[PDB]
């Protein structure tokens, strides 16, 4: 049911921005570019780890698949990240500097900052799938599909998030800030302040279960530890599906386009 | 608007050289520039270079040896030689050209300075016996037909009085040039063409050059010499 | 396919096309606001930095504006007024001195806030000859109460405060004329565009930063609303 | 003023005697066009704001359009190439116009100066061949009758006629009471209609200066008017939501085109080349396809986001350019 | 002004009227005769277009 809503949400926010041609603003774009790497999350990869769980967690499928499917879990999953830090630092610098940011509020810059976030995905997770194909128990270790290179892994989880996740922590308060410096600002507060919250919660625990099992695997309990991370990603993944209401609750236009379709 | 051409003189074989023609009264930056005619020959397309240097193309004779470049600002245009060879004495032509809808390229040619050292196109006579105030016919014929899908024959008529650069009289085989007088015209079938010329007169004689546009490289007629 | 002739023209095309969007992104710089006032208004001397279609051109805190003054067209400016409907502001200048054409002016306020293709733009309102409107409460030879009957009725917020060396009853006329351009600007509710009011003498050393901070707040309210904050 | 409301009433009465039977009725037994369907077939991009005027060149492949953007720029239709680009001193314009011969085009805008602008020329640039100036009010539209003489309708309530070369007007038309908002040529040129605000059009012979006929139908003001191809009726356009064919023999309106479901203003029409079909460009972003004889929407071109301003039919009758504010002309066949 | 405006009525007073019958006749001729001439009324081939 996760994985219908993920898809769904992100499919009607796709053909939003084309079926309604008013919402062709540069913003927008990087809006269904994130919608695009949530639907393809939703579509390549969730129901494959419902099969698993239906199967055991053991991987039926092919061996060295299990090498690209994680790859596929960190670019899909780490371009969602880059895309709302950039719209953090994006934001922040429309609100801090409204009229400056509309002298190189030019689309071209925007396609850039595109080409940057997508860049980066790719440059972040270069070694999964060369190192995890010619090795399967670095990915397959187990028996089950699993990242399983402590010193690369516990650096990656904090470049690919924490480092976001402190630009965001310190855009996201200082556009609240900015907004304190009567009624449309403090609006804005309180609507950025929940989608601040509920994505830090969401996407939160499964990394500091993951840095948390890695470091202290020889002082913790693995089954808790496992159990714990069963259920951290599929609620990182519902994370996914949280943004296309967003959308749908504060913008006019994309609850009509929903609404027809 | 003037295209005054400097630089050429004797040269070693196997020298370098730099020619320069100097645009002045119209708008350089605009205009498509290019043509060299040897001392006892008609003309040869050299080079091409486009509107903000986007494109080139040298023909094949001398690709690799010549380099053509303009420069805007300054609006002078300058083609560089290496390795001079007997065969390329010529008399060197800058000529302007602009492309747009129902635009006349080639229509103005430099004075030209000496220098010492594919669609064929033929025209039948090299010489045809004139008289005052008699039609006369000239004909140039095709390899290929000329008419693109699109309606347009891409055919021009070009005109060189004694001691003078050639002029544009006709462009696209119907169309007549600006300042040329209405007795000119032209008329064409599909790889064959010809140029009446009605109530000739003086000041008209001189040899006519058929030029094909339809693709690069650009191939002159050898031309029929009018004599009265 | 295509001759060489047509394939030049298009490297025309699109030499013409990189030249537009050049000139469209050095436009796209400047702000552009509309200055209107009917007459007695001191729509030349509201702005000092810069001195059929009146162009002037200020900018302050390296920011350029341009504004437009035009002054053949008559009463009736719903035909050229279309045309401004993309500027950011549209600088609305009033004499409050004159009771007697302020109902005028009210009326021109609405016509111009409740213009159809004007919905989107907001306003920056220049009440003008503070001084003047200032010496004639002080006179008090003429009653805004015979004018508006409404003033005899009314009461000054306690929240706002007078600035130093200003006379409550004077105060009281002037956030009287505020109230009643306000109350005009605020009945549509549609929240897409703002009225600003801001009080100025005949002689003020700096509307231009008014103008600056307000269209700041202009684009704020774009960009917030732009990104779904509110 | 007694006199003139007797005068009024007589030729009021008399307009009733001429009209023994509706056009509707005339036309009654004709083959219904049908639905007709015009999908786009180009759409010309490089305008980068809202598109205020286009007119159709005589040989029907080239265009020109004006613009917010401050710059006139010309098309090749069938290869959607740009021509040129000429840059306007004064960013305002509601009007452009391209001459009989081509070698002309005019703009004109809140300046209050129309620009006539020689595109054939030595040196290979666009020029400004003269600026004619003398009008009080904006230029609402600018018409050549040759490539020497052109007219122009104002915001001032008064027509000019200009000799380019002269620079000065040689006639003056002054009977309007409201803004001029179009004006149309005849097929013979030899005389023309304007619209204005006071929801009048009148008939003005070129060469004497004097309003022929007046016809008064509409309840707001008309924003386009065009002359019927056989130059005997012509059609206005008008923000009651209403186009109205007039006739100019009979003085009295024939027919009006109206349906219960647009109360948007029209913003252009044309005349297809038979006269038959009336393309009627709306502020509700779609142009309705009227058939005169009959009076039933036969089509609808929705392609445009924002208001189309702009409707030009060619010569030839192939070809259909409807501009719009969203810097996007849609070339429709 | 006045005496403008009983001149312009005087002058539209009298001209010519066709009977409205006639001209709806006429312009129905026209547009039968000129029926085959329109393209966008029928559409033309597609070889035949331009665009
Ligand atoms: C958005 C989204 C997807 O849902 C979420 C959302 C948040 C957390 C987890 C999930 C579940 N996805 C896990 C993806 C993932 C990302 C990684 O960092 C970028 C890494 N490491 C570098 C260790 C491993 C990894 O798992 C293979």
């Amino acid at each position: 049911v996760v994985i219908i809503l993920t898809i769904a949400g992100n499919i009607l926010v796709i053909m939003a921005v084309s079926l309604e041609k008013k919402l062709q603003n540069a913003t927008n774009y990087f809006l269904m570019s994130l919608a695009i790497a949530d639907m393809l999350l939703g579509f390549l990869v969730m129901p494959v780890s419902m099969l698993t769980i239906l199967y055991g967690y053991r991987w039926p499928l092919p061996s060295k698949l299990c090498a690209v499917w994680i790859y596929l879990d960190v670019l899909f999953s780490t371009a969602s990240i880059m895309h709302l830090c950039a719209i953090s630092l994006d934001r922040y610098v429309a609100i801090q500097n409204p009229i400056h940011h509309s002298r190189f509020n030019s689309r071209t810059k925007a396609f850039l900052k595109i080409i940057a976030v997508w860049t980066i995905s790719v440059g972040i997770s270069m070694p999964i799938p060369v190192f995890g194909l010619q090795d399967d128990s670095k990915v397959f270790k187990e028996g089950s599909c699993l990242l399983a290179d402590d010193n690369f892994v516990l650096i990656g989880s904090f470049v690919s998030f924490f480092i976001p996740l402190t630009i965001m922590v310190i855009t996201y308060f200082l556009t609240i800030k900015s907004l304190q410096k009567i009624s449309n600002e403090q609006k804005a507060c309180k609507v950025l302040g929940i989608v601040f919250f509920l994505f830090v919660v969401m996407w939160c625990p499964f990394f500091i279960t993951n840095i948390m099992a890695v470091i202290c695997k020889e002082s913790c309990n693995e089954d808790v530890i496992g159990a714990l991370l069963n259920v951290f990603v599929w609620i990182g993944y519902l994370s996914s599906a949280v943004n296309p209401l967003v959308y749908t609750l504060f913008n006019k236009t994309y609850r009509s386009a929903f609404s027809r379709y | 608007v003037q295209l005054v051409e400097s630089g050429g003189g004797l040269v070693q074989p196997g020298g370098s050289r730099k020619l320069s023609c100097s645009a002045s009264g119209f708008a350089f930056s605009s205009f498509g520039m290019h043509v060299r005619q040897a001392p006892e020959k008609g003309l040869e397309w050299v080079a091409y270079i486009s509107s903000g240097s986007g494109t080139i193309y040298y023909a094949d004779t001398v690709k690799g040896r010549f380099t053509i470049s303009r420069d805007d600002p300054k609006n002078t245009l300058f083609l560089q030689m290496t390795s001079l060879r007997s065969e390329d004495t010529a008399m060197y032509y800058c000529v302007r050209s602009i492309y747009y809808y129902g635009s006349s390229p080639f229509d103005f040619w430099g004075q030209g300075t000496t220098l010492t050292v594919d669609i064929v196109m033929t025209q039948a006579t090299s010489s045809v016996p004139v008289t005052p105030g008699e039609s006369v016919s000239i004909s140039c014929r095709s390899s290929k037909s000329l008419l693109h899908s699109n309606g347009n024959t891409y055919l021009y008529w070009f005109l060189q009085r004694p001691g003078q650069s050639p002029q544009l009289l006709i462009y696209r085989m119907s169309n007549l040039a600006s300042g040329v007088p209405d007795r000119f015209s032209g008329s064409g079938s599909g790889t064959a063409f010809t140029l009446t010329i009605s109530r000739l007169e003086a000041e008209d004689v001189g040899v006519y050059y058929c030029m094909q546009h339809l693709e690069y490289p650009l191939t002159f007629g050898a031309g029929t010499k009018l004599e009265l | 396919t295509v001759s060489a002739e047509d394939k030049a023209a298009a490297e025309r095309s699109k030499m013409i096309d990189k030249n537009l969007r050049e000139d469209g992104e050095k436009a796209r710089r400047t702000l552009r606001l509309l200055l209107l006032g009917a007459d007695n208004s001191g729509k030349s001397t509201i702005v000092k930095q810069m001195r059929g279609i009146f162009e002037t051109k200020f900018q302050v805190d390296k920011v350029n504006f341009h504004m437009f003054d035009v002054g053949g067209q008559r009463d009736e400016r719903r035909k050229w007024i279309q045309c401004f409907n993309d500027v950011t502001a549209i600088i609305f200048v009033v004499d409050s001195s004159d009771y007697n054409r302020l109902q005028e002016a009210l009326n021109d306020f609405k016509s111009i806030w409740n213009n159809r293709w004007l919905r989107t733009i907001s306003v920056i309102l220049f009440l003008n000859k503070q001084d003047l409107l200032a010496e004639k409460v002080l006179a008090g030879k003429s009653k805004i109460e015979d004018y508006f009957p409404e003033f005899a009725r009314y009461t000054t917020p306690e929240d706002a405060t007078p600035e130093p060396g200003e006379d409550p009853r004077v105060t009281r006329a002037k956030y009287f004329i505020r109230k009643e351009f306000v109350d005009i600007s605020t009945a549509s509710g549609d929240g897409r565009h703002i009225c600003y009011p801001h009080f100025t003498c005949a002689v003020d050393t700096e509307n231009a930063r008014r103008i600056f901070n307000d269209c700041k707040d202009i684009i704020l309210q774009m960009n917030l609303r732009e990104y779904n904050l509110v | 003023r007694q006199e003139a409301e007797q005068l009024k009433n007589q030729i009021r009465d008399a307009r009733k005697a001429c009209a023994d039977a509706t056009l509707s009725q005339i036309t009654n037994n004709i083959d219904p066009v049908g639905r007709i369907q015009m999908r786009t077939r180009r759409t010309l991009r490089g305008h980068l704001a809202k598109i205020y005027a286009m007119h159709w060149g005589t040989d029907s492949r080239l265009l020109v359009s004006a613009s917010q953007d401050g710059k006139l720029i010309i098309w090749d239709s069938y290869t959607t190439n740009k021509v040129h680009a000429i840059p306007l001193r004064s960013s305002w314009v509601m009007t452009c116009a391209y001459a009989p011969s081509g070698n002309y085009v005019a703009c004109g805008g809140l300046d209050n100066i129309c620009s006539i602008y020689n595109l054939k020329t030595r040196e290979g640039n666009v020029r400004v061949s003269r600026e004619l100036a003398g009008h009080t009010g904006y230029l609402s539209c600018c018409r050549f009758l040759d490539d020497n003489q052109i007219v122009t309708s104002s915001g001032d309530t008064t027509c000019a006629l200009w000799d380019i070369e002269t620079g000065q007007q040689t006639t003056t038309f002054t009977g309007h009471t409201g803004d001029v908002m179009s004006l149309s040529l005849a097929p013979d040129t030899r005389l023309f209609v304007s619209g204005a605000c006071d929801a009048s059009a009148k008939l003005w012979d070129v060469r004497e200066g004097m309003c022929r006929q007046t016809f008064t139908g509409h309840e707001s003001d008309i924003n386009a008017i065009c002359f019927f191809p056989n130059g005997n009726a012509f059609a206005t356009g008008s923000d009651d939501a209403t186009c109205r064919l007039f006739d100019l023999r009979a003085d009295q309106e024939l027919m009006t085109y109206s349906h219960d479901n647009i109360i948007c203003g029209i913003t252009s029409v044309s005349f297809s080349k038979s006269g038959r079909l009336l393309l009627a460009g709306y502020d509700d972003f779609n142009c309705n396809v009227w058939d005169a004889l009959k009076a039933d929407r036969a089509g609808v071109l929705a392609g445009h986001d924002n208001r189309v301003s702009c409707l030009g039919v060619t010569d030839d009758g192939m070809a259909v350019a409807t501009g719009s504010w969203d810097s996007f002309l849609k070339i429709w066949n | 002004q006045a005496r403008k405006l009983v001149e312009q009525l005087k002058m539209e007073a009298n001209i010519d009227r066709i009977k409205v019958s006639k001209a709806a006749a006429d312009l129905m001729a026209y547009c039968e005769a000129h029926a085959k001439e329109d393209p966008l009324l029928t559409p033309v081939p597609a070889s035949e277009n331009p665009f």
